[PDB]
RNA sequence: UUAAGUGAAUAAGGGCGCACGGUGGAUGCCUUGGCACUAGGAGCCGAUGAAGGACGGGACUAACACCGAUAUGCUUUGGGG
RNA sequence: UAGUGAACCAGUACCGUGAGGGAAAGGUGAAAAGCACCCCGGAAGGGGAGUGAAAUAGAUCCUGAAACCGUGUGCCUACAA
RNA sequence: GUAUGAGUAGCGAAAGACAGGUGAGAAUCCUGUCCACCGUAUGACUAAGGUUUCCUGGGGAAGGCUCGUCCGCCCAGGGU
């Protein structure tokens, strides 16, 4: 219908809970150490384990 | 010397609640673990938090400190800067508010 | 099977991405355009092995009709119609070779929209 | 669907124009109860 | 070692307190402006073109104010230095 | 928020074809002395170094209360209407 | 002046994809290819109406229901 009051103090927090945000799953390079992706391209390196994938 | 250098962010236009997410995932490391985290996010949190770390940095070494590696951030804060107001036609005629928000945003990265 | 679009539009998609990996061989787009493109490329590299006229009449199905790639001459235009270059070169790259002609990466979101992108390369 | 406040050059001369607040005595009203509210724009 | 019983503490979050910050201008204080009057002056302007304005006049020109092709001004008499 | 509607370039911006309806908006410093130069960042924004008696007096600028939202900590909380 | 509902509803009919450019950064900017929509009309000319939005060269706080290196937006000149 209609909200019947204000949520109180206490429940916008007991919502927001479960309102995280999450990042996982960062590993050192094979080349520079770099904490960066399980299964993705080094930005700054450019390899899976010794190859030049991000060159010409 | 003194340690504990500090830089601020100013008038940054996004909201509270889209910044003190990004920020329950920074307090608590180091320097390395922080631009790690930063560079691998979908937000817009990213060209911001960043910078404002990088300027934490230069300000660590270009008047306080030295052992750039061994800083740790201990706290930092997002702060509810100046709104902005303007308006929509909402339908039959009649009108309805709608905000614009900004933010004010400190960082504050001690030694050890 | 997957969805993105209507009925039509999927076979109007998948012939316009694949005429690329059929002249420059990289291509940065998503998840799921990589895996039908995957399966597509997958049949169309085997009837370029062929040269049957079968072959030449049903590679004009899921390939553009006159697109050009020039970059050859003696004295001429010679004009590698990504069709012409299916019958001259795929076979006779990938003639021992079978299945699993092509690799996907894994990059990076994107700025926009937050979608994560892949390259596509064959060998 | 048609809408009211629609625009000419000669209608909105020849109805609030400057003459046709002078050829009467109620229009003269209007002149000087205006020119005593300090308003700039008299009519057209 | 068995058996019967007694059992403390750790918080994804939250409450109460303290302390520090932001967004907001209530209040303190002040006036360049108003309100009601006192005492005098003064109580019409106008076909010799009015009350009001339109347009324009500066080195730089969007506005206010002053002015009118002699246009951000002409001449004379007194104060002035 | 008093005081004319109007202490500020107001019967203006603005609503109504019309006649007419008509708003909010004063305060750095004693003197702009209004932050040369260094550094981050494309910039904004900042941190030093300076000015200044004082900058939490830095041009949204005197003191700055409430509602609202953050930070960290002393004590409590998962058999409870 | 500030919450609440709440980062919920909605983002106001319609097919795009790749490559290459300038740029701090691109799904949205530009350039190239192919595909597609309408076709007594989303093509062409004018009378009202609007009152400079037109062109040239720059900028990105505002505006644009996203970004935005672009604009009918802004700054400066120039056109009837
Ligand atoms: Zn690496």
């Amino acid at each position: 219908a209609v909200p019947a009051r204000r949520t109180s103090k206490a429940k916008k927090a007991k919502r927001r809970t479960h309102y995280k945000l999450t990042i996982k799953g960062l590993n050192a390079c094979s080349n520079c150490g770099e904490m960066k992706k399980s299964h993705h391209v080094c930005p700054a390196c450019g390899h899976y384990d010794g190859k030049d994938v991000m060159s010409k | 010397q003194i340690t504990s250098a500090k830089a601020t962010a100013k008038t940054v236009r996004t909201s509270p609640r889209k910044a003190r997410l990004v920020i329950d995932l920074i307090r608590g490391k180091s320097v390395a673990d922080a631009i790690s985290i930063l560079k691998f996010t979908p937000n817009k949190s990213a060209g911001i938090i960043e910078k404002v770390l990088m300027s934490a940095v230069a300000n660590a070494e270009n008047n306080f400190d030295l052992d750039v590696e061994s800083l740790v951030v201990s706290e930092a804060f997002v702060n509810e800067g100046p709104t902005m107001k303007r308006f929509r036609p909402r339908a039959k005629g009649s009108a309805s508010p709608i905000n614009k928000r900004t933010s004010h945003i400190t960082v504050v990265v001690t030694e050890k | 099977r997957k969805l993105g679009r209507t009925s039509s539009q999927r076979k109007a998609m998948l012939r316009d991405i694949t005429t690329d990996l059929i002249i420059n061989e990289r291509i940065v787009t998503t998840e799921a355009r990589a895996k039908e493109v995957r399966s597509t490329v997958e049949k169309m590299i085997t009837l370029g092995k062929r040269g049957d006229l079968h072959a030449r009449r049903q590679a004009a199905t899921f390939v553009r009709n006159e697109v050009a790639s020039v970059r050859e001459e003696d004295e001429s235009i010679v004009v590698e119609s990504a069709l012409q270059k299916l019958f001259n070169d795929l076979g006779p790259r990938f003639a021992e070779r079978q299945g699993g002609y092509t690799r996907i990466l894994k990059t990076e979101p994107r700025r926009g929209d937050a979608a994560p992108m892949v390259v596509i390369e064959f060998v | 669907m048609k809408r009211t406040y629609q625009p000419n050059k000669r209608k909105r001369q020849k109805v609030h124009g400057f003459r046709k607040r002078m050829s009467t005595k109620n229009g003269r009203r209007v002149l000087a109860s205006r020119r005593r509210k300090g308003r700039k724009v008299i009519s057209a």
